[PDB]
């Protein structure tokens, strides 16, 4: 009976830490929101993983600009051949 | 390559600073070469001593010949 | 004295063996030092951009060879050098700084300048037809 | 289900050009080539992790807006980010949103100038990285 | 360098071109000054960190002569730079930045092409 204590309680701090990161996602959307950032959830998340996963802050704002810039680029051109 | 080092060896040298990043990196490499030479010798002398310092009669290549 | 290969002295209570070392390896040091030297006097303006090109190179390579001491430096820091082991990777670092010296040597003589000295670079480069390095 | 864990760059920039682009990896392939090529030599010595800058640059920005009640907002949100421990690059997620950000008044439509002064950040540079 | 620097920034006298070229020389001293702040950074690392770490950062005396040996080229052509200069305003401090424009050495003139072209702007 000892055992199960500890894996239900591991599974709940995790489930906790992954409400506290729906939380602190959903805090920076709201932050980018009122910024206007127009960063969706699946790429907000990607982005906080990736950041998360030591990309350079100079590399990484950087990068984000160049693939926002050309992820406008391919949505004009998709909206220019549409 | 004698022309990949001539940083300062150029028709269109751009300007930039003193900034020594690439020397520390060529420091480093230089470094790593030689220490890899003496961890070689140190490597090349170990077996020889081992092959030396095996025990008398042992690690012969003719077994019982 | 003059224009001459720099010379040494050695304390003369050092080992015979020793001072005959020091005298084979010095070789490499009087090349350094003339190097220097003409790096120095052949930078000047009135040497040509031809002239400053080489100085450049030359000092290019000088940062090479420093880079090398500098290794070697600290090496001895660690006392983890000895003299065989310094000649033997000197061989090759002296070996360079001589055809360097040579090729040095040869243009100061000649006083090449310009379309000169890049036939004397092309006669150099044939001279150096058997060294890859 | 899923536990983070450390994934190879290729498959976080395959999924995130996918979710920009709205098409397959094989329709971006081009592109993710040239972010590749970029992204694959960059790493930032210089970028200075520290909060501090980042949040007083954004209350700047919501200034600039007009809007120091969303800049009260974001110190608010800043400030329950830092009660919450999940995030260890706070710097770099900060400084990710802030280029990224777009100014709503770019509220409006444009914005009033762009005299960017030299108050600026560090540069860090100064450690032997 | 400092000495020429501190003589020249007090006299309004040098003019606008002379202003310009004295923001300049100040501008490549404080890159010089950059440069020379990161290598003591370095040595000071070292220092601090009681390891003999064999890093470029140690503080020998050749990897001190190695890593200014560059820096000691450069301050040796700003200084020559700014003797070759001394007494010059105008077209005429501009005509010596072009007959210094026409060095050999690739890094100074690169060096001097930058300053030459951002002082004549």
């Amino acid at each position: 009976m000892a055992s199960s204590s500890g894996a239900g309680a591991a599974a709940a701090a995790a489930a906790a830490n992954l409400n506290a990161v729906r939380e602190t996602m959903d805090v920076l959307l709201e932050i980018s929101r009122i910024l206007n950032t127009g960063l969706d959830m699946e790429t907000l998340s990607i982005c906080v993983r990736l950041c998360e996963q030591g990309i350079n802050p100079e590399a990484l704002s950087s990068v984000i600009k160049e693939l926002r810039k050309a992820t406008e680029a391919l949505k004009a051109a998709e909206n220019m051949t549409s | 390559d004698y022309f990949l080092n001539n940083k300062h060896v150029g028709r269109n040298v751009p300007y930039s600073g003193y900034d020594c990043d690439d020397l520390s990196v060529f420091e480093m490499d230089v470094q790593s070469l030689i220490s890899r030479e003496e961890c070689l010798c140190h490597s090349m002398i170990q077996e020889t001593l081992q092959v030396m310092e095996a025990a008398p009669g042992t690690g012969l290549p003719t077994v019982g010949l | 004295a003059g224009r001459q290969s720099r010379t040494f002295l050695v304390d003369p209570n050092l080992d015979l063996s020793i001072r005959e070392l020091v005298h084979r390896i010095l070789p490499v040091a009087a090349s350094y030092s003339a190097v220097t030297r003409f790096i120095e006097e052949k930078s000047s303006f009135e040497y040509g951009q031809v002239n400053h090109a080489l100085a450049a190179a030359m000092r290019t390579l000088v940062k090479e060879h420093l880079i090398l001491v500098s290794q070697l430096e600290q090496l001895h820091r660690q006392g983890l050098l000895s003299l065989q082991k310094l000649w033997f990777y000197i061989q090759p670092a002296m070996r360079t700084m001589d055809i360097l010296a040579s090729l040095a040597t040869s243009v100061d003589k000649g006083e090449c300048l310009g379309g000169s000295t890049l036939s004397l670079l092309h006669d150099r480069s044939f001279s150096y037809t058997g060294d890859s390095q | 289900m899923a536990t983070p864990d450390q994934k190879s760059p290729n498959v976080l920039l395959q999924n995130l050009c996918c979710r920009i682009l709205g098409r397959s990896e094989a329709d971006v392939a081009q592109q993710f080539q040239y972010a590749v090529r970029v992204i694959g030599s960059n790493f930032a010595p210089t970028v200075e992790r520290d909060e501090f800058l980042v949040a007083e640059k954004i209350k700047k920005e919501l200034i600039r807006q007009r809007r120091e009640a969303d800049a009260a907002l974001f110190s608010e949100l800043h400030r329950k980010l830092h009660s919450q421990g999940v995030l260890k690059n706070k710097w770099s997620i900060l400084y990710l949103l802030l280029s990224l950000s777009e100014d709503p008044r770019r509220q409006p439509s444009k914005v009033s100038s762009y005299a960017t002064l030299f108050a600026q950040a560090l540069p860090r540079d100064a450690h032997s990285t | 360098i400092r000495r020429y620097t501190d003589q020249r920034s007090l006299d309004r006298s040098f003019g606008l071109v002379g202003q310009s070229f004295c923001a300049a020389l100040h501008q490549e001293l404080r890159e010089y000054y950059r440069l020379l702040s990161v290598l003591h950074s370095q040595l000071q690392l070292e220092d601090d960190q009681g390891v003999n770490l064999g890093l470029e950062s140690s503080l020998t005396l050749r990897r001190l002569l190695v890593w200014t040996y560059d820096p000691k080229i450069r301050l040796k052509t700003l200084a020559a730079l700014v003797d070759h200069c001394q007494g010059r305003k105008g077209g005429e401090l501009a005509s010596a930045v072009h007959a210094y424009t026409k060095t050999g050495d690739p890094y100074m003139r690169s060096l001097v092409q930058h300053i030459l072209s951002l002082v004549s702007h």
